[PDB]
This record gives structure tokens, C-alpha cells and sequence, in this order.
């Protein structure tokens, strides 16, 4: 049809349209199945520029492998829409869709309409969600519980000597900035990375770290007690909005105009100096000025004669981290200066690392915006750690915002598999084939874990399914012996919202794919 | 004939020009080959008997150097697996400063020895676990081998014998003269608090007679002439300015406005008489030398010569700030006379010619200054650069001795003794990991092998002789160099010692770069562009 | 060691050189053509 | 083999043949200024790419007018500039001696 109207068209009719979507779905899963569990292998990614990126997370991998397909673009966008909401479950998303399309093809190839399978997915999706509500366990979410949840999501993206160090820095940071009410607000934990020393020196600083210091060589480098003045006023020489211009005379009137144009900016400096001299009469306290706008070299010479350590051009986000930490007020004008608008720190010292300068704010009274300091000897090591830190922070915020936690280790995928079998006869018609095919796709998480540890794929499932019929215990798969182990009494925990979103997402995409009739490309070759 | 098609799946969806290397026979065994080639290029430049290398970059600039890090910097590398070994060496240069070749030799022997273990059955995870266990053991044995720590860092007779090992490893033959120059300059700028700074030592290169004509000078020197007419002052008061030496103009667009004939005649005379008072105001404070950092004016130069003042211009910003520390002055952002604390006192400022180059010298008679410079002279532009780096190794050794004064016997007496203790530890571990710990100990023999091959003696007899003496208990026995036959010699008595912190960071960074390459399984490369 | 034609001067294959007596005879012949035009 | 270490075009040589071929490269620089020594020396004539002739008997300016690109031979041209900067005479006596 279309080939008669547009000769330069590419079409795929009848079952050639289903053979392209199935083939590519299984192609992305044979590469993404080696990343599952703490026993997955690391991958090397090299771009055209020549940089090196070692990643294990399914979202970073999918957006870095050179892949040009229409139907491989739909799965890529589903994983992105999970990383920015839940932050976990990007590898398990591709595996289930790739396998759910594989099982549904065994019945379509036997002369069966794809719509009959579709009705089976809807019934199986409603039973699976009603089964998950009774498996979750509601707890208080004390410190000891959040250690176990955070460790499960950090032991798969680093080694054991690092996850034990990064777990304490993530659990502590969330607790320090959480109030008794209101949702946990992110964007208040600055992630600073310095390329020095080893990777085991990644610590948590109760304060703020700024990537710039003082620009005068006559300013203090260590203050033991200081008032923090956070301001967003301009101390640079500025010009009138309307076009002006001096019109002077004999050379004496030129000198009367050069120092008459600096009065407006030297008045702002003289308001700070009197405020400093009032609250600090004796040379025993400091006075640190943090600005969001620039400062002239002239104003860095007036402030440095009184020991006013001043920093210029801070980021806009730090006008909110510095009020929660210290306790001042971030003001825009100087017409209402008062001692009530000043912060308080306990130690401000400067750190110089080669050609870059860092400033530390420590010993705050009641800090509410902590910072994380990342250290590592390689550029790609600081990116590998920064991915795990993001993963571990969204695994703790999810565990607090939802008062329930689901056990892991694959002990829950086996549980929907047994529940849906006894629900198969209750569905009338040929739609029982949808429920049987759905119960087979959910069993890929135990299969991949059993296969990545070096066991038998079939002999392990029969052992896991030998339990859970004779004892109502959520038994998972061990990753060192292959024996059935109970996941609720060891420490393996997942998130209730991660598993809930995954079931919702993996069914909607694989239902629209199975109903695609043809792949038509009749438009313009390129927008030109 | 027939053609083999493409396998369905990921291979059919790759972009053109990209490559995919997955498996153990295609990714791990090929990564070790690339890293083994890198170790054979920089090994020839190891020890006193190392050889130089002629490297030419793509700007047709020539490098004759013996540093391991400098060779890797001017060589382009297109292998990803060999690029991590380079970045592992560049990290030790910024932390310690010496020991860049140790990482290449060690990471080259750990990786090669792991290939043999992977064919006898051992898995990759068993090799990684075995190496880390051995790495921790070496960090406990190492402190027990420390001998002869530093006594006094302010004595010119003791510090000179501690930097000699660093220099002799790069300029053999001139290690006695060169060690007396760095030691004479580091102790002069050493403060009482003990906070040593590396940027306070300056090196200037003047094409001249020879290396033996080089000398140290407490002060600063410049490759510039004098703007004015006065070219020698005995006891000067330097007044440093940051603003240019001319009349002050407004930043907004300003213009004069002459409306009467009488104001037109007086305008030119008004500006000149205004400038006379400003220059005379500074001249009354005793400021014989004025140093600026901007543009000098023609009218301002006239009055400078009238009052016997010296005018020097330095348009380099940071070079101006270094002068403020040397003389003890402050930069004035405004053209106003300094009062009491902004006047730097020197001992002699004069313009002299050194090897057809007119230079300005801020000489000091006192030894307690802030910045000290070292004048280097040679016959070839290449010879002076090679000695520039050798000086920097000596300075960086002084900084490490400030932090940690502990020293270990060098010349191979540390690696062999570390090989005996690690080998015995692995014998007591029953399991699959005892094969990996033993291979870790055999990698420490690659360093004495590199010293024996470069000297011109049979290496196998050296390790044979070293192992027998150390078993008796002599842990201070290394390798003799002056001996034609492969003999041995005591190192504590001879005086060849290395820094404890230099080797502590060398092993940690070498093992880290070797275990990351083994963890890689699949490599997905994009189209080069 | 097979002393292959190593490059010494830039554009060595587009440059010529005369030495010895043959270069001295070329000067005289060049100055004999010029001075014989002005004789008339 | 499929992935190569250095770029395609990195020429490299080493060994005994590498060093002997450098001794034979300094024999060409020394022979360019061999016949300008003594009271009976003869000067040379060099032409630039534009057509300007530079006629001189001194080693320092002769070696500056040759577009020497050999890395080993470029050491002999650098020591000549050193001699004419320190003493100003004896430039062609350090080229035969080297
Ligand atoms: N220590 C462990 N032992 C057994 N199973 C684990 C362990 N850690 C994680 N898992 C399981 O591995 C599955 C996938 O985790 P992972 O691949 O790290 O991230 P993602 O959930 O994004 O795929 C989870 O469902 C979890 O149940
Ligand atoms: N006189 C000497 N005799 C024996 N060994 C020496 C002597 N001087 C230096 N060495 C050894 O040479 C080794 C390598 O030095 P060098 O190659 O210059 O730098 P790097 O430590 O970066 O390899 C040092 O570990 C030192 O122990
Ligand atoms: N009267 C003389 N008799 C013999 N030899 C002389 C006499 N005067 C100078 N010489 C020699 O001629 C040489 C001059 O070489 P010259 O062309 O000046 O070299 P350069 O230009 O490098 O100095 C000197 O080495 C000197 O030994
Ligand atoms: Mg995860
Ligand atoms: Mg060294
Ligand atoms: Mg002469």
C-alpha cells in the first residue's frame, strides 16, 4: 500500500513487525543480565573523546552503549522515568520486559491472537498487587533498620570494604536533616569530590564545603570563632542605567571626581565595619563574609585591614544551606543591618589542593544541611562512587516516606509465582494462558541470581519451590552456597515503592508492544 | 563462495565503527598484553645506570629526560587498559613526587603474573582477593624495617647526604655537586613553624658555560632591563605598586569641556604640575626604588629621573606578588605614598649582565628570606631542562622528610626482605588463596632484576646471592654497582636510603591499578573521532 | 646497521650543492657573460 | 593487535644501530663548516627560500642558516650558539672537536 505512494519507505507488515520487537527486546537482556546482584561484573565504557567510565547501573549503561533501534528506544525511556522517581530497579526493569515478551511469543507462534494474552496480563497484574500488600512489614524505621536497607543497595555497586564505609555516611546524613514532620527535602546535601588520597577517606562533614577561598594574600586562614554574614549585595563598581558621563575641567577637577564615584560602594563597606567593631570589640572572634556577587580589589583591601575573610560569587543554592547550618538571615540590602542577622560557626579553615582552593565550615550548633566529601585517586573512581551515593540516599528516603519494607533476595518473586497458579483455574476462557505466562516471567530474578553465582538454573528453583509449600516462610536464594535462606532474618530488604512501580511499568509497555501491527517510516528522511 | 551472516541480537544493533570485546579470552587476556608492553618501554630508565630517551611531541618539540612520568606525559596512548596505569603513576607525582617508575614496574609484574594463575584454574575473584590480603600484610611489615631516621633538618652537613640518593638516581656523576645546591637553598627558606613550601624555590636558566658554574642566590632575578636611568642602589626602600604609573582616569567615559580661552592655556600646565607633587611626595619618604605592574607614562618617567629614583616594571602579576614576600612590602592598589608598613628593605638592587642577558638582581645579605632562587647554567637548552627536573626531585624529597622522617634501606634490600616475609605467610594459609599470595611476593623481584639488567651483569645470580645473605639476618644488603662482578654490599653503611612515605604510597597505588583491570569483563568502545 | 638515507636537512631532496673547483669555475663563467655585454 | 597502543605512525628505533646512526649524523654537520678554519679558510654561500644570499665564514651563522631537522644533529647547532654568547670566538673549533 504505502510502497505505491512513497517508494522510499520502509514497512514491516503481518508478523514481521512482531519479529523485530521480540528480537531486539531479547538483545538488550542478554547484555543487561550480567549486572544483577552483588556478583555482577564491571563494564568498560569508552566514548569518542577517549574517556573511561566503569559503571554497573542499568540506566548509565543503556545510555552509553551505541544502539540505534526504534523499539530499543522505548525501553530506554522507561528506565529513565524510574531513576528520577525511585532511583533503583533499572536492571530488573529490562529483564522482566525482555522475558515477558519471550513467554508471550510461545503462545502467539501456536496460532493465537495477541489480544487473548493481553486480557491475561490485566488479571495477573491485579492479583499480584493484592498479594504484595500482605507481604510487606511495617516497622518503626529506627537507625538499625535503615542500616540494613541502605547496605543492600550499596553492596551491589562497590566492594565490601567501601559499602561498610558509605553506609554510615548515608544513614547519618538523612537523619541529621530530617524533622519530625514534612517530607525529607533533598538538594541540601552537597556532594563535593576532591581528587586526592584513597577512596576509604570518604567522610561526612557536619557543615559546608565551598570550592573557593579568599582572593587576598593578607587574610586569615584559621578562625576559631566567627560570625557568618550571608549576603547577596553587590560590592563591584557599577554604572548608572541611564547613559551618563563626566564633563570635567583643569586637572584638579579630575581628581575630585575619581574619589567621588566610589562613595556609593564605600558606604556599604563602612556599614559592615561598624557592625563588626560593635559585636567584636576584642580581637578574640572572627567575621566571615560570604557573598553571591563580586568584590572589587579596592573593597578587598578595606576589609582585609580588619581581618574580614570575604568570599565572592557563591552559588545560589548555598544561600539556603548557610542559613539552616549557621542560623542567620540571607539579606539583600544593608539598610537594616543588625546583630540578629549573623550566623555562627566554630572552625573556618582553608584547604589548598594544588591549583584549587577549598573552605571548610565545621562545628555548627544545630546543622540542618550536611555535606558529603568524596575522595579518590582516579577521575572515574569519583564518578563510580557518586552513582552509589545517589542510589543509597534514595533507598533511605523511600524507606522513611513509606512505613513498610519488602524482603529481597528474590524471595518475593517466588511468592507471586505460587499465588498465581492457584488463581489460574478461576479465570474463564483462553485467558488462563496469560496468567501462566505471567507467572513464568516473574521467576527471572531468581534465575539470573542463581546463574550469576555459578549454580544450576533449574536445580536451584526446584529447591526454592520445595519450600514455601510446606512452610509459610519467605525463603530466598543464598549467593554463596545456593541453599534456601530466609531473607527477613539476615538483612536483605527492598523498597515497597520500587517493587510496586516496577510491576506497573513492566506491564503497560509490554502490552502496547504486543499490539503493534506494523512499523511504518513514510515521513521525511531528515528535517531539511 | 558463501558469507557468514551476523548473529541476531546485540551484534545486529551496534552502530558502525564501534567494537565489542566480551569474555575472558578477548578482554582480560588482551588487556594484560597492552599493559605488559608499557612496562618494557620505561624499564630501561631505572636506577643509576638508566638511559635517556629522545621523545618528540606533535609540536616538533624535543624532550631528553629520564623521569618516568615525563615520558608518559609526552607519549600518546590509545589503549584504555594502558591508560589507567598512566593515571596511577601521575597520582604519586602529586602526593610524593618520587617513585613514578615503581608503579609501572609493579603494576606490570602483578598483571603478568596473574595470567599464569588464570590458566591453572583460579578464577578472577580468587586472584583479586589474594592480592588484597597480601597488600595489607606488606603495610604491617613495612614499619618494622625502618632504619636511620633523620636527625636535624637545619644542618647543612646532614641534609645534603639525605637528598643525594634522589639526585644520583637521575644525574649520575654530578650527584655530589648538585646535592650541595639544593641543600643550600632549602634550609635557607625553612621557617621556624616548619611548614615547607615548594614554590618558594625558583629556578632560572641562563645559557652559559657549564653545570659547575651554577650558583644559588638569596633573592629574585628577572630577564628584563631598567626603565629609568639609575641602575644601582646600595640601600634601597622598595615601594611596590599594583596600579600603573600615570594619571588617574575615570572608568566612565569622561571628557574635558573648555569654554574660555583662559582655561585652554592653563590645562596643559595643570596636569604637569599635579604630577610633580605626586612623584615628589613618594620621593620624600626615602623610596629609592619604585616597582610597578602597569604602564609607565612619559611625563611620569621624567620626574622619576629627576629625583634619582629607580623604576622597574614587571607585567606578570604573580611574579609581582613573589617580590612582596622577598622584601617584605605590600602592593598598593592606589597611587599614594606608603606610610610605614608598605616599604620593603633590600640590601642591593642592580642591573647586571650574565652570559649576554641583562638581569635585575634583588640580592639579600641575610640568609633568612622568603623566596630563594637557583641560577642554572649549561651549554644546551636540553641539558638545563633535564637538570631542572632533577632539582625538583630533591626539593620534593625535603618536603616529605618534613612530614615523615623515617627511612628504609634502598637499592633492593627492601623488596627482597619483603619477598621473604610474604612468602612465609602464604605457606601457613591452606586454600586456593595461597597461590596468589606467593605470586605477590615474586613480583618484588622485578625491581632488583631491573637494576641488574641495566647495569650489565647477570640478574639471576644477584637474586641468588641476595636471598642467602638475608636469610642469615642481614636485612641491610643490596646490590653493588661499582663492582664489575655481580657482588653485594651493605646499604646502611654506604648511605643509600629511601623515604618510608615514598614506598608506602607506591605499593598502595600500584595494587589498586592492577585489581581494577582484572575486574573488567566487557569493553564497549565507540567510533574514534 | 644498514645506514638508510636518514633525513638531515629539511627539504633535502629539493636542494642542490656545488663544492670544490667546479663551483669556482661557475662564478667566472657567470661574470664573463655579464662583463662581455657591457664591452660594446 | 586489534587494539593498538600508540598512534598509527609512531616511528621508533633502539639499540646499537640506533646509536651508531647518530655518530654518523654529526659527521655531516661538522663537514659543512670544515673548510672555514684558519687564515686560508673559505666562506660559504647560502640562499633562503626568497632569494636573499648570506655569504659568511663563521660557524655560528652558517649553522643557523641550515634547516637541520635531525634530533641528534640539533645538539651541535645548540652548542655553537652557546659559544658565540659566552666568548664570541672559537665557534667552528667546538664543532670539529665535538
Ligand atoms: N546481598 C544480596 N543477596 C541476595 N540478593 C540481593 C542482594 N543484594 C541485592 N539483591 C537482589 O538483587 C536484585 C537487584 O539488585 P541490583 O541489580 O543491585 O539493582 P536493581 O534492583 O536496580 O537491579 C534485588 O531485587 C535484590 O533483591
Ligand atoms: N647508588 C645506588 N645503588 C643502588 N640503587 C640505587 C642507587 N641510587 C638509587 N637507587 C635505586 O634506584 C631506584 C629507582 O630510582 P629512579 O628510577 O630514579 O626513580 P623511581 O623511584 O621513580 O623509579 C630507587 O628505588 C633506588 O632504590
Ligand atoms: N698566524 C696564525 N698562524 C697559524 N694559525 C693561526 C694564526 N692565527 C690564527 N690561527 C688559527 O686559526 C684559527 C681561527 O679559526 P676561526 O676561523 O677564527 O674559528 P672561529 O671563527 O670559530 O674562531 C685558530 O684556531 C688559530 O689556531
Ligand atoms: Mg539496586
Ligand atoms: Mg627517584
Ligand atoms: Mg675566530
Amino acid at each position: 500500500a504505502v510502497k505505491t505512494l512513497n517508494p522510499k519507505a520502509e514497512v514491516a507488515r503481518a508478523q514481521a513487525a512482531l519479529a523485530v520487537n521480540i528480537s531486539a527486546a531479547r538483545g538488550l537482556q542478554d547484555v543487561l543480565r550480567t549486572n544483577l546482584g552483588p556478583k555482577g561484573t564491571m563494564k568498560m565504557l569508552v566514548s569518542g573523546a577517549g574517556d573511561i567510565k566503569l559503571t554497573k547501573d542499568g540506566n548509565v549503561l543503556l545510555h552509553e552503549m551505541q544502539i540505534q533501534h526504534p523499539t530499543a528506544s522505548l525501553i530506554a525511556k522507561v528506565a529513565t522515568a524510574q531513576d528520577d522517581i525511585t532511583g533503583d530497579g533499572t536492571t530488573s526493569n529490562v529483564l522482566i520486559i525482555g522475558e515477558l515478551l519471550k513467554q508471550a511469543d510461545l503462545y502467539i507462534s501456536e496460532g493465537l491472537h495477541p489480544r487473548i494474552i493481553t486480557e491475561g496480563f490485566e488479571a495477573a497484574k491485579e492479583k499480584a498487587l493484592q498479594f504484595l500488600e500482605e507481604v510487606k512489614v511495617s516497622r518503626e524505621m529506627d537507625r538499625e533498620t535503615l542500616i540494613d536497607v541502605a547496605r543492600t543497595s550499596l553492596r551491589t555497586k562497590v566492594h565490601a570494604e567501601l559499602a561498610d564505609v558509605l553506609t554510615e555516611a548515608v544513614v547519618d546524613s538523612i537523619l541529621a536533616i530530617k524533622k519530625q514532620d514534612e517530607p525529607i527535602d533533598l538538594f541540601m546535601i552537597e556532594i563535593m569530590e576532591m581528587k586526592h588520597k584513597s577512596e576509604t577517606d570518604t567522610s561526612l562533614i557536619r557543615g559546608l564545603v565551598l570550592d573557593h577561598g579568599a582572593r587576598h594574600p593578607d587574610m586569615k586562614k584559621r578562625v576559631e570563632d566567627a560570625y557568618i554574614l550571608t549576603c547577596n549585595v553587590s560590592l563591584e563598581y557599577e554604572k548608572t542605567e541611564v547613559n551618563s558621563g563626566f564633563f570635567y575641567k583643569s586637572a584638579e577637577e579630575r581628581e575630585k571626581l575619581v574619589k567621588a564615584e566610589r562613595k556609593f560602594i564605600e558606604d556599604r563597606v563602612k556599614k559592615i565595619i561598624e557592625l563588626k567593631r560593635k559585636v567584636c570589640g576584642d580581637s578574640d572572634k572572627g567575621f566571615v563574609v560570604i557573598n553571591q556577587k563580586g568584590i572589587d580589589p579596592f573593597s578587598l583591601d578595606a576589609l582585609s585591614k580588619e581581618g574580614i575573610v570575604a568570599l565572592r560569587r557563591a552559588k545560589r543554592r548555598n544561600m539556603e544551606r548557610l542559613t539552616l547550618a549557621c542560623g542567620g538571615v540571607a539579606l539583600n540590602s544593608f539598610d537594616d543591618l543588625s546583630p540578629d542577622c549573623l550566623g555562627h560557626a566554630g572552625l573556618v579553615y582553608e584547604y589548598t589542593l594544588g591549583e584549587e582552593k577549598f573552605t571548610f565550615i565545621e562545628k555548627c550548633n544545630n546543622p540542618r544541611s550536611v555535606t558529603l566529601l568524596i575522595k579518590g585517586p582516579n577521575k572515574h573512581t569519583l564518578t563510580q562512587i557518586k552513582d552509589a551515593v545517589r542510589d543509597g540516599l534514595r533507598a533511605v528516603k523511600n524507606a522513611i516516606d513509606d512505613g513498610c519494607v519488602v524482603p529481597g533476595a528474590g524471595a518475593v518473586e517466588v511468592a507471586m509465582a505460587e499465588a498465581l497458579i492457584k488463581h489460574k483455574p478461576s479465570v474463564k476462557g483462553r485467558a488462563q494462558l496469560g496468567v501462566q505466562a505471567f507467572a513464568d516471567a516473574l521467576l527471572i530474578i531468581p534465575k539470573v541470581l542463581a546463574q550469576n553465582s555459578g549454580f544450576d538454573l533449574q536445580e536451584t528453583l526446584v529447591k526454592i519451590q520445595a519450600e514455601h509449600s510446606e512452610s509459610g516462610q519467605l525463603v530466598g536464594v543464598d549467593l554463596n552456597t545456593g541453599e534456601p535462606m530466609v531473607a527477613a532474618e539476615v538483612g536483605v530488604w527492598d523498597n515497597y515503592c520500587v517493587k510496586k512501580q516496577l510491576l506497573h511499568s513492566c506491564t503497560v509497555i509490554a502490552t502496547n508492544i504486543l499490539l503493534v501491527d506494523e512499523i511504518m517510516r513514510a515521513g521525511m528522511s531528515f528535517l531539511k | 563462495a558463501l558469507h557468514v551472516p551476523k548473529a541476531p541480537g546485540f551484534a545486529q544493533m551496534l552502530k558502525e565503527g564501534a567494537k565489542h570485546f566480551s569474555g575472558l579470552e578477548e578482554a582480560v587476556y588482551r588487556n594484560i598484553q597492552a599493559c605488559k608492553e608499557l612496562a618494557q618501554t620505561t624499564r630501561t630508565a631505572y636506577g643509576p645506570n638508566g638511559m635517556n630517551k629522545m621523545v618528540i611531541n606533535h609540536l616538533e618539540k624535543l624532550f631528553v629526560t629520564n623521569d618516568a612520568a615525563t615520558i608518559l606525559r609526552e607519549l600518546e596512548v590509545q589503549h584504555p587498559a594502558a591508560k589507567m596505569i598512566v593515571m596511577a603513576s601521575h597520582m604519586q607525582e602529586q602526593e610524593v613526587g618520587d617513585g613514578t617508575n615503581f608503579v609501572l614496574v609493579f603494576a606490570g609484574a602483578l598483571l603478568e603474573l596473574a595470567e599464569e594463575l588464570l590458566r591453572i584454574g583460579l578464577s578472577v575473584s580468587e586472584v583479586i582477593e589474594g592480592y588484597e590480603i597480601a597488600c595489607r600484610k606488606a603495610h604491617e611489615i613495612l614499619p618494622n624495617l625502618v632504619c636511620c631516621s633523620a636527625k636535624n633538618l637545619r644542618d647543612i652537613d646532614e641534609v645534603s647526604s639525605l637528598l643525594r640518593t634522589s639526585i644520583m638516581s637521575k644525574q649520575y656523576g654530578n650527584e655530589v655537586f648538585l646535592a650541595k645546591l639544593i641543600a643550600q637553598a632549602c634550609v635557607s627558606i625553612f621557617p621556624d613553624s616548619g611548614h615547607f613550601n615548594v614554590d618558594n624555590i625558583r629556578v632560572c636558566k641562563i645559557l652559559g658555560s657549564g653545570i659547575s658554574s651554577s650558583s644559588v642566590l638569596h633573592g629574585m632575578v628577572f630577564k628584563k632591563e631598567t626603565e629609568g636611568d639609575v641602575t644601582s642602589v646600595k640601600d634601597a626602600k622598595i615601594a611596590v605598586y599594583s596600579c600603573p604609573f600615570d594619571g588617574m582616569i575615570t572608568e566612565t567615559k569622561g571628557t574635558v569641556l573648555i569654554k574660555t580661552a583662559e582655561e585652554l592655556m592653563n590645562f596643559s600646565k595643570g596636569e604637569e604640575n599635579l604630577m610633580d607633587a605626586q612623584v615628589k611626595a613618594i620621593a620624600d619618604t626615602g623610596a629609592n626604588v619604585v616597582v610597578t605592574g602597569g604602564k609607565v607614562a612619559d611625563m611620569a618617567l621624567h620626574y622619576a629621573n629627576k629625583y634619582n629614583i629607580m623604576l622597574v616594571r614587571l607585567n606578570s602579576k604573580w611574579d609581582l606578588r613573589r617580590l612582596c614576600k622577598t622584601v617584605g612590602a605590600t602592593a598598593l592598589p592606589r597611587l599614594t605614598p606608603p606610610v610605614l608598613e608598605e616599604m620593603g628593605h633590600c640590601d642591593s638592587v642592580y642591573l647586571s649582565e650574565v652570559g649576554d642577558t641583562q638581569v635585575v638582581v634583588f640580592k639579600h645579605e641575610k640568609e633568612d628570606g622568603a623566596i630563594s632562587t637557583i641560577v642554572l647554567r649549561g651549554s644546551t637548552d636540553n641539558l638545563m631542562d633535564d637538570i631542572e627536573r632533577a632539582v625538583d626531585d630533591g626539593v620534593n624529597t625535603f618536603k616529605v622528610l618534613t612530614r615523615d622522617k623515617r627511612l628504609v634501606p634502598g637499592g633492593g634490600a627492601t623488596e627482597i626482605e619483603l619477598a621473604k616475609q610474604i612468602t612465609s605467610y602464604g605457606e601457613t594459609c591452606p586454600g586456593l588463596e595461597q597461590y596468589a599470595i606467593k605470586k605477590f611476593a615474586e613480583a618484588f623481584e622485578a625491581i632488583p632484576r631491573a637494576l641488574a639488567e641495566n647495569s650489565g651483569v647477570k640478574a639471576n645470580e644477584v637474586i641468588s646471592k641476595l636471598y642467602a645473605v638475608h636469610q642469615e639476618g642481614n636485612k641491610n644488603v643490596g646490590l653493588d654497582i661499582e663492582a664489575e662482578v655481580p657482588a653485594v654490599k651493605d646499604m646502611l653503611e654506604a648511605g643509600i636510603l629511601d623515604t618510608y612515605l615514598g614506598k608506602y604510597w607506591a605499593i598502595k597505588l600500584a595494587t589498586n591499578a592492577a585489581v581494577t583491570v582484572l575486574r573488567v569483563d566487557q569493553i564497549i568502545m565507540a567510533k574514534p573521532a | 646497521e644498514y645506514g638508510r638515507p636518514f633525513l638531515i636537512i629539511k627539504d633535502q631532496d629539493r636542494k642542490s650543492r656545488l663544492m670544490g673547483l667546479e663551483a669556482l669555475k661557475s662564478h667566472i663563467m657567470a661574470a664573463k657573460a655579464v662583463a662581455n655585454t657591457m664591452r660594446t | 593487535t586489534p587494539v593498538i597502543l600508540l598512534k598509527e605512525g609512531t616511528d621508533s628505533s633502539q639499540g646499537i644501530p640506533q646509536l651508531v646512526s647518530n655518530i654518523s649524523a654529526c659527521q655531516v654537520i661538522a663537514e659543512a663548516v670544515r673548510t672555514t678554519l684558519g687564515p686560508r679558510g673559505m666562506d660559504k654561500l647560502i640562499v633562503d627560500g626568497r632569494g636573499k644570499a648570506t655569504i659568511s665564514n663563521d660557524g655560528a651563522t652558517i649553522l643557523k642558516l641550515l634547516d637541520v631537522v635531525h634530533p641528534a644533529a640539533k645538539t651541535l647547532v645548540d652548542i655553537a650558539k652557546s659559544q658565540d654568547a659566552e666568548v664570541g670566538d672559537g665557534t667552528t673549533s667546538v664543532t670539529l672537536l665535538a
